[PDB]
């Protein structure tokens, strides 16, 4: 149809367009690399080209597929690999002996050769439908059915034909609506434009726990369901580590994991890892994989890919939630998202802003968080879901006055740090109190109050351990540990167990073993308990020498309770934990008089 | 982590001070020092 | 057709339309010499073209162009090594012709097929440091941070060569099975140093391990960028059809990122952050992802790529790019130089994020891992009380402080000094290791478990 | 041939120019000014014209040359002051009453008046010769080795006219050469385009040095020809002293100064002195002046000239490099060349990097000191020869910091630190021990060693008792001088006179700032075998006041070691150090019992 | 606005609008006029941001006649935690003073958390009753 006119870098122009839609997707030239239509100048349209471009002659053909760039929502999206242009990555190594894209392959968005197994819902002949309603489920897992096949919104009826339980391919028909005749019939998979969010009954309150299994988190700004985070941080910061953990740990029935331009082998790593490793809530079979999907893209891989990440990926999680699943989605690095918007403001030559990343970069970003959330999900049956999104950015050279960490900070709700020299001793991630808040943080107490820990009164006096500590610091640089008083003393020995007894995951055997909110609450009361006894015993007169080195044993024991697996006693309290609360009495005592 | 825009001012006259205020301090450590000697000596005796 | 202008590295060809992307083309100059160059931008009825070689001489309708129809790619043989080749896909040095057997594109996807599996097998380099405070492994990629007091070249030739000693010892363990290989790229360097490099890898062993790619400075900055390009050819092509473990050694890496920078100053491309492109992270990108293990799962191309930092900053777009992409960070340092160590690497802020990705276990000890974490700690906190020794004096600091100053001292002055040719192995290294943290107290080495302390010790 | 479209500035374009090259030279107007194509848009060629382009309407032609814009290599170079891209200054004097060249005012790179006596090589007609291989040479100088003609580089064929011996022009043919017919006349010098390295046989790394003649350049870090080396800069109050003692002083073969943009007191200096100053190893006919062809060039000199005067100056270097001759390029500075880069960019309406400065401004210093090193000299017999470029690099931010000086030292192997406070006292040179490297060191060390020195172990030494000398300089101010031990006290006491004898010397005095290579080394010599026998002496039962009395005439000798005279019998054996040492062993029985 | 100067004037509403969060507005006017003839001032920032600005306070004050008011509390994020960035420098230049909050308050645990250092009201003597 189309013509190639001219091709400047990846930018492509050609004539003989009469139409498109906004970036709407085609296949360019004989190759039929990925594109989309930006912009059109005159009947010229420019359509970037973002498969990488060193053989296209100009003249070739362009075929328009006549819609936007969109994703499958239907059956065999988990255990199941893809790349950001939902193109498997598994059918690609079969049959183009090229385990990563080579330049020009045409691979369908979904497997066509699975078949999956459908049951009839509560929907039967003569019944009416609307977007977002369980008209059937596929049986995905061992445990569950992952995919609840939902009528698409922007679609209604009644059924004139429900297929009956057996087993079907993806294209074959399975569904006939009935709506000004045939209204048409309705297939498996189901497709969606990702630059269109998913629509929902109404939002609700975000206030209901969300347990991603890390002592470091649950112990000083805890995330909600429902939640928006930043983390920045730059490498040897552990995010991918934290992925790992938070994939395994994670209460949620669903996690979606997007790589936006990552090493390889970091993909590889994650992807092996889940099936040699156990879940919490036990796992037949790839255990923790059958929760995860992975979206993986590397550093040179489709600059197409890597901008459709988080659209692709928000659009698969607004399904789910719309399926009535709790989802937490990790998207790692949104500065690398960020990377491919820098070059698409350059090549296309509209002006850019700051740093040389377009003013666009606000909105965009924008847009992807106000679509979590916590709501009630869009279909009759009506269920509560969540979209629960945690997003990392790197800062430019300890700058985080960067736009990226700026404009990600400025919608975010919660902030949770990344210390540079925190990590060089191992403890990253290097989460304090001076570069990091939570909102959640008040309502996220009252919650966990009610489950049984005490933690909202310990959280108050923890917080300010760690804000006294730091200032208590710099005096100790400056003047000397001559200007202190023997509080103070007190202050910065606790801080320092906390610095390394939360923060730290990093291993001296093995890296450390599911920690609950309960687990985490322990610990608290062990430091809090260590340093009121303390303090009162240096004011009532004794040691600092005598008080430290009786603790001693108890030190060790919080140190390493972490790499212990969870359960010593109970969940709720280890009989480890539970017995030093009695040394401290013992000691305090001793010290007094 | 700070301003983009007139930390030079602020910075500025602490780095004059900070580099001004080291040498007075080793001047009032060469007095000091300079007057130790002397009492060292006079001391023993 | 013929010439109709040039501005800079970018030359302004009228022709006709029949040309696609990156199609090479020979500019005929009045001269009779024919140099190449790939069309950057086509257009109708015209074309831009950055020619690699030369960027001035070039004429109007004297002048003449003549396509060769073949868009760019590298002629790769395994019969490689041994062989001198010029970074410009042939020998301008008349040293042994590269021959043929495929053709494979450098524009960072001909069929690549990389890791869906990590890096578990330990490569070591013979030294102390970078292999127990880092570890490198079957893919890993490090980038050498250096500067402009420290001789770049001196540990660039170091690490490559100390690294061939220690790799067969690993193969008799059975840490590999398959072939070594080094695949040396120079580019845009001093006469100088390429010279120097030559004479290094000859004295350690022989020529006939490695291979080279020699780019001279006064050969354009599209020749540069060009010339790594080469190198990951050669990589993929000896891992892919044979089974081989590569190594490549690109130096400098910095000298290539500079090119990049030249063409959007000569360009009307609008540079990002710091004048550096803002198309810069591709271009980098293009490197780094050609990396892992190769499909067949013998092969492998490992990565150590030099860079000479210029201001010796870490707020440097090179620098930053480099370590966000990079499995670790290897930071030598000027101050280790001055005192009198060899290698003076400094470990304060080399990390690796891919740390279980970079330790063996199977070649290597399992406590490897466990005691590296410790001595990192450890020298961190011997660091944070330099600063305030120098301070507050001895006269308020801690008795626990002093065990941390003994520390530091005893681990610049044995852990990092080797000899030129002293390489140590792993295990060896784990003695040393054991030796440095015997000095602290069963009560100050608490982080670490209580199994692997009453063990080892 | 063209015709003037537009004058915009000192930057004119011309259209109906074809067959225009990309570096050719052209003369625009009726008055012939030069100008260069820098670039070329369509028919219309874009013309930097370095001189005023006042008068010059739009229609005025511009006649190409028909050919770049060249440099002349040949006879009657040396005791000639030039422009940037070599037109003689002196000969403007004599026509124009005029020190500078004013617009309109061209003449020609070498003198016709001159004529020099040829004389034929041992090829003769008949004989094929190459590229490189000597055709004859020309005597003019006594002191030095003089203009050895070759055939030009990429040039080969068999000799049609080889002209018998006489005196001929500079301008008159010499040479026909056949190759596919006449392949064209060639004359005494040889045009070469000065934006192209010249060939040689082949280079090679650096590992000669030559008489440098400041002791501190060879005893703290040596001074080697075919080096790369960066020297701070001071703008004429410290620049200009170190640059006339290092023409002066340095008994090199040639030496090529090139001033890229002075202030215009510095370039005033350097030509009234050089003829005024003695050899430092006899001969007069303008002693220094005959050895040194000086491109001179104040910042008034247009901005192409500017650009250009490294360019001309490292042809000059390395015509010289074939040879057979070693050679010192002093160029100062290159942030003045770099000044003009600036400034030409802006013109164009180029867009730079940092600070302002392009970025064609770190590939030309690469490019820049590949041209210079060492080389075996392009010629039949073969012959080596070197060259060695000194650059300074002042500020250009008020600091050392900006891109000029942080991207040459990095290519730079050698830094040099002079020293302020004392240059504001006038000690030239005075270079810091601490700023201070050579990375040429070991493979230098190893070459003295093999001449005759004991090089290594002195140089070695030489630098680690200073640095210690800082370190224990700290425990005297603190604890105190007293309660350290004697063996210290000679640490400090040794580095007094290596600090005095060497490093403070003055450059106003030729018995206190001239001494041959072997000299440098005997003076050195002589402090090391004191250092260890004074601390061998305390040790066996002596204090430092007995050991400073008993040493006495040995002492006194090695303060006094810098006023004695480069010979006693040689130049290079030193009676007056070899009894010297005699002496020592005798004293040091005598002191120590 | 328009509908907050129906209800001051028409039916004598005191009227208080609150308008959050003038952050998003002024990122708005960043990216259009990337393609218009118009071309954005400092950093940007459009050098027409003022005028942008400027038709919002325009519909707020005191009404004629003295039936009713329209008093604006806009809400501003300070976005690199600066004042010398565009957002606060050019909208403090048109307003009456500026109550700038406390960065360190908020980290102690305070609510609300400003500081009084920075925030002065120059009409502060003559306005008040």
């Amino acid at each position: 149809y189309g013509a190639i006119y001219s091709v400047s870098g990846p930018v492509v122009i050609a004539e003989n367009m009469i139409g498109c839609a906004m970036y709407e997707l085609v296949k360019v030239g004989h190759d039929n690399l990925v594109g989309e239509v930006i912009r059109i100048d005159g009947d010229k349209a420019t359509i970037q080209v973002y498969e990488e471009t060193a053989g296209l002659t100009v003249g070739d053909p362009v075929l328009r597929t006549g819609k936007p760039l969109s994703v499958e929502l239907g059956p065999g999206l988990m255990e199941t690999i893809y790349d950001g242009i939902q193109r498997p990555l598994k059918a690609i190594k079969e049959e183009s002996q090229s385990i990563y894209i080579p330049r020009g392959i045409d691979t369908p968005a979904l497997d066509r050769t699975i078949k999956w197994q459908f049951t009839p819902g509560k929907f039967q002949v003569g019944d009416h439908i609307s977007g977002g309603d369980i008209y059937g489920s596929v049986f995905e897992n061992s445990l569950i059915s992952s995919h609840k096949i939902l009528l698409p919104p922007r679609s209604r009826g009644t059924i004139t034909w429900i297929a009956p339980a057996g087993e079907y391919t993806l294209d074959e028909k399975i569904l006939e609506v009935e709506f000004d005749g045939k209204k048409s019939d309705f297939t498996l998979y189901h497709t969606w434009p990702v630059r269109v969010p998913r629509p929902v009954t109404e939002k609700l309150s975000a206030d209901y726990p969300l347990l991603t299994g890390q002592r470091v988190l649950d112990a000083l700004f805890p995330c909600v369901q429902g939640g928006t985070t930043c983390i920045p941080g730059a490498f040897g910061c552990g995010k991918t580590v934290i992925s790992q953990s938070l994939s395994k740990y994670s209460n949620s029935d669903a996690i979606i994991y997007v790589g936006c331009g990552e090493r390889g082998n970091e993909m590889a790593e994650v992807l092996m890892e889940f099936p040699e490793l156990y879940t919490e809530m036990s796992g037949t079979k790839e255990p923790i994989m059958k929760r995860t999907t992975l979206v993986a893209n590397t550093s040179n891989m489709p600059v197409a890919a890597r901008e459709a990440s988080i659209y692709t990926g928000i659009t698969l999680a607004e399904y789910f939630r719309d399926q009535g699943k709790n989802v937490s989605m990790i998207a790692d690095s949104s500065s690398r998202w960020a990377e491919a918007l820098r070059e698409i403001s350059g090549r296309l030559g509209e002006m850019p802003a700051d740093q040389g990343f377009p003013a666009y970069l606000g909105a965009k970003l924008a847009s992807f968080y106000e679509r979590a959330g916590k709501a009630v999900a869009l279909g009759s049956p009506d269920r509560t879901g969540s979209v629960s999104i945690v997003a990392a950015v790197s800062p430019a050279g300890g700058d985080f006055s960067d736009p990226v960490t700026t404009a990600t900070l400025g919608i975010t709700q919660v902030f949770w740090g990344l210390d540079k020299k925190l990590a060089q001793r191992k403890h990253f991630p290097s989460i304090n109190t001076s570069v990091s808040y939570s909102k959640y943080t008040n309502v996220l107490n009252k919650f966990y109050d009610s489950n049984y820990p005490e933690f909202p009164v310990l959280r108050d006096r923890m917080k300010e351990i760690l804000s006294n500590a730091e200032e208590l610091e710099q005096v100790v640089q400056l003047v000397g540990k001559s200007a202190l008083s023997d509080s103070d003393k007190i202050t910065l020995d606790v801080a320092t167990l906390i610095k390394e007894d939360f923060l730290q995951q990093n291993g001296y055997s093995t890296y450390d073993a599911f920690c609950p909110i309960w687990k985490t609450f322990d610990m608290m009361r062990a430091f809090i308990s260590y340093h009121d006894e303390a303090q009162k015993a240096v004011a009532n007169g004794a040691n600092w020498s005598k008080l430290a080195d009786s603790t001693g044993d108890v030190k060790h024991a919080v140190s390493s309770s972490k790499f212990f697996e969870p359960s010593r006693g109970e969940k709720e309290v280890h009989g480890e934990f539970e017995k030093l609360l009695s040394t401290m009495q013992e000691r305090f005592a001793e010290s007094t008089d | 982590v700070f301003p983009t825009r007139m930390t030079l001012g602020l910075m500025k006259t602490k780095l004059k001070g900070a580099n001004q205020g080291y040498s007075l301090l080793k001047r009032k450590s060469e007095a000091l020092t300079k007057r130790f000697r002397d009492i060292t000596k006079r001391i023993d005796d | 057709n013929t010439v109709s202008g040039v501005n800079g590295p970018l030359v302004i060809l009228e022709k006709v339309k029949f040309p696609r992307y990156n199609e090479i083309v020979n500019l005929t100059l009045p001269d009779g010499t024919v140099r190449q160059g790939q069309v950057l931008e086509i257009r109708g009825d015209r074309a831009i073209v950055q020619v690699f070689e030369g960027t001035s001489g070039i004429d109007v309708k004297k002048t003449t162009v003549e396509f060769t129809g073949e868009s760019l790619r590298i002629p790769v043989s395994e019969d490689m090594l041994g062989r001198i080749f010029d970074g410009s896909g042939r020998p301008i040095d008349n040293g042994p012709k590269v021959f043929a057997e495929d053709y494979l594109d450098i524009n960072g996807s001909p069929i690549n097929p990389y890791a869906r599996i990590y890096p578990e097998e330990m490569i070591s380099t013979g030294v102390s440091a970078i292999d127990t405070m880092n570890s490198i492994a079957r893919g890993q990629k490090i980038p050498i941070f250096s500067a402009s007091g420290l001789p770049h070249n001196e540990i660039a030739a170091q690490i490559c060569r100390q690294a061939g000693l220690v790799r067969p010892t690993k193969d008799v363990h059975d840490g590999h099975e398959e072939n070594f290989s080094i695949v040396f790229a120079a580019m845009g360097v001093n006469l100088e140093t390429a010279r120097f490099f030559k004479q290094d890898f000859e004295e350690n062993g022989s020529l006939e391990r490695t291979s080279l790619f020699l780019n001279l400075a006064n050969d354009p900055t599209i020749e540069r960028i060009i010339t790594p390009r080469l190198a990951l050819t050669t990589a993929e092509y000896l891992a892919y059809q044979t089974e081989r473990h590569v190594l490549t050694i690109l130096t400098d890496m910095s000298s290539y990122a500079d090119a990049l920078r030249e063409v959007s100053a000569a360009r009307e491309e609008v540079p990002g952050r710091r004048g550096y492109p803002g198309y810069m992270y591709t271009d980098l990108s293009t490197i780094y992802e050609r990396a892992g293990r190769v499909e067949g799962r013998n092969g492998s191309i490992t990565q150590i790529p030099i860079l000479t930092m210029p201001n010796d900053d870490i707020t440097h777009p090179i620098p930053d790019l480099t370590g966000y992409i990079t499995e670790g960070q290897i930071f030598v340092d000027r101050q280790l130089h001055n005192k009198g160590i060899y290698p003076p690497i400094n470990v304060l802020p080399s990390l690796s994020r891919l740390m279980k990705s970079a330790i063996g276990e199977g070649m290597t000890r399992k406590d490897h891992g466990d005691v590296s974490n410790q001595l990192y700690a450890k020298y961190a906190i011997g660091k944070d009380a330099a600063a305030m020794k120098a301070v507050v004096g001895e006269e308020a600091l801690s008795i626990e402080d002093k065990l941390s100053l003994e520390f530091l001292e005893k681990f610049e002055k044995t852990f990092i000094t080797q000899g030129a040719y002293e390489d140590r192995t792993v295990f060896e290294s784990l003695d040393q290791a054991w030796s440095l943290l015997r000095i602290y107290p069963k009560e100050m080495l608490n982080r670490i478990s209580p199994k692997i302390l009453d063990e080892f010790y």
